[PDB]
RNA sequence: CGGCGAGUAGCGCAGCUUGGUAGCGCAACUGGUUUGGGACCAGUGGGUCGGAGGUUCGAAUCCUCUCUCGCCGACCA
RNA sequence: CGCGGGGUGGAGCAGCCUGGUAGCUCGUCGGGCUCAUAACCCGAAGGUCGUCGGUUCAAAUCCGGCCCCCGCAACCA
RNA sequence: UUGAGCCUUGAUGUGUAGGAUAGGUGGGAGGCUUUGAAGUGUGGACGCCAGUCUGCAUGGAGCCGACCUUGAAAUACCACC
RNA sequence: CCAGGGCUACACACGUGCUACAAUGGCGCAUACAAAGAGAAGCGACCUCGCGAGAGCAAGCGGACCUCAUAAAGUGCGUCGUAGUCCGGAUUGGAGUCUGCAACUCGACUCCAUGAAGUCGGAAUCGCUAGUAAUCGUGGAUCAGAAUGCCACGGUGAAUAC
């Protein structure tokens, strides 16, 4: 379909198909389909048009793909221009939740190139 | 080892139909001590092969053993200077026990869906001896017969 | 135009979810069924969402509560 | 001096002829093996073509100019 | 201006005559081996044979052409 | 001793379909035999050892044409090679 | 003596682990079978509230009786269908709970969102002979809080030794 901007999976059940949107995982998607009155075991191909529309206003209640990314990136930019401790580690690129850096943190630091 | 020549174990027979040779086979298929998981695979693969083979379970199973059951294998023995490979005759208790190992490692490399489908495919095409499990047995007989000069 | 070198440019019907059913000419093939359109897009409210950036000291007053 | 011939990774050598992406060995570096070193196994990095300017869409290559170092002779009364 | 010959995985060799049934040696990888390296045995990946036409129930070999390398003997604008 | 040319009795080359050590087409579809047969014994020869052949002669006056499936016609007579 | 900071830094190298790369699995629902141990400025039912971590109320217990405490792999049924995928859970954002004078440096945990590397690992190298290896959970000490470590406990349970 085109749920909340993108959503073209098929052959998947609707709880898993809905999780393609940036902003919904397994438990938010269950909250969508419960409020839409849709069974979770249906594919998107077997969805009528009278069901796809009542998901679009249902998914519109949660901040999703478009305006979520600019929300998250501004909050990082709120920290990085604040000069705080978490913003300072966001600048250099290093783990910000207070975990070790002597041997680990390959995720923040990328590969060990030299 | 050095000293002890220990006698072997006491395997209890298979619960579906009493056979220690099938009961030894489910141990080689087992992992992490999960025997009920492995028995689920064996019975579901033996019945879906017994339909394809026509023969009933055990005789459909044991005919697929002789196509992977070897008879000679190489060992690396040193007596004079540098060491080479001598082909030795495989003792019979090991002989089918080595065959069961080659099957379940061939079925684990199989790119099918489930282990029941994988093992039944491997155990069937070994009854027509076309699988990779017989190709292990053919390639141990090639390097044994390449080294037939040592006896 | 030249003949026989262009795609089949026929008249189709486009129906959005907001109710705007419109008649266009396109090479979709027939019966395009939309979700959003010009009078369905949130260009009048949805553009202003993160423009409302929110406060920080009111969050403190939502935690001090006194 | 003239003529020819070189300059390429730390070193020694290819590629140039015949234009689009430069290899080779050693060395280096990281790991392994060993009590440790060497040796040996894996891995991996490094140059951007002496310099300058042209030609060309594009130059290590093609031209020219100096630079550096080779080789040849710079003779007859 | 003429006699016949060689061109075959990255690299080298047979099977050409007597037509069908593309094999080896090394180097690369994967095993086995060993305290480790070397060696060694098994299996595999890489070419449809310099190129263009012929016929037959089937050709990568045979039939001519055409190209490169020959090994020679030939050659008086 | 011996090539090489040459005269000539005589000799040669089953992929498979599937009886077929048969070179290409046929001419013509019957040669044949009691101026003593099919089947055989063997000395051999030949050999992808697949398979065919002939000679003291046993047997000793009958064997066998396209039929059989064949891409083909049958040293059953056959020409030139 | 005190406050604050450091012992937690981070171009990198090593050791020991944990979790993975999935279908012998994941997820959903239902359901079975342990041992050992701790507990009073402590363990904390039941009930109520909260999606949850938890909170409130609060019996009982210095304990074979009370609480921690529903063992989990298992087994049934459904789904997924070999995909970086319903695998994996790092990282990061937001919102919280608890402990404690205090959680910025620098705690654990929950919720929502995110969803990276990884598709079985070079040369090498380790452990293990039977209730062992492997795998699954539980408890304890230290401790206001803070373990994948340590020390214990049971569940399932091999292969092989010429």
């Amino acid at each position: 379909a085109r749920i909340a901007g993108i959503n073209i999976p098929d052959h998947k059940h609707a709880v898993i198909a809905l999780t393609s949107i940036y902003g919904v995982g397994k438990t938010r998607s269950k909250a969508i389909l419960a409020a839409a009155g849709i069974a979770e075991d249906v594919k998107i191909s077997e969805l009528s048009e009278g069901q796809i529309d009542t998901l679009r206003d249902e998914v519109a209640k949660f901040v999703v793909e478009g305006d979520l990314r600019r929300e998250i990136s501004m909050s990082i930019k709120r920290l990085m221009d604040l000069g705080c401790y978490r913003g300072l580690r966001h600048r250099r690129g290093l783990p910000v939740r207070g975990q070790r850096t002597k041997t680990n943190a390959r995720t923040r630091k990328g590969p060990r190139k030299p | 080892p050095r000293r002890r020549v220990i006698g072997q174990r006491k395997i209890l027979p298979d619960p579906k139909f009493g056979s220690e040779l099938l009961a030894k086979f489910v141990n080689i298929l087992m992992v992490d001590g999960k025997k009920s998981t492995a028995e689920s695979i064996v019975y579901s693969a033996l019945e879906t092969l017994a339909q394809r083979s026509g023969k009933s379970e055990l005789e459909a199973f044991e005919v697929a053993l002789e196509n992977v059951r070897p008879t000679v294998e190489v060992k690396s023995r040193r007596v004079g200077g540098s060491t080479y490979q001598v082909p030795v005759e495989v003792r019979p208790v090991r002989r089918n026990a080595l065959a069961m190992r080659w099957i379940v490692e061939a079925a684990r490399k199989r790119g099918d869906k489930s282990m029941a489908l994988r093992l039944a495919n491997e155990l069937s095409d070994a009854a027509e001896n076309k699988g990779t499990a017989v190709k292990k047995r053919e390639d141990v007989h090639r390097m044994a017969e390449a080294n037939k000069a040592f006896a | 135009m030249k003949k026989d070198i262009h795609p089949k440019y026929e008249e189709i019907t486009a129906s959005c979810s907001c109710g705007n059913v419109m008649k266009i000419r396109s090479t979709v093939g027939h019966d395009l069924n939309l979700d959003v359109c010009s009078k369905c897009h949130p260009f009048f409210t949805g553009k202003q969402r993160d423009v409302a950036t929110g406060g920080r000291v009111d969050r403190f007053n939502k935690r001090f509560n006194i």
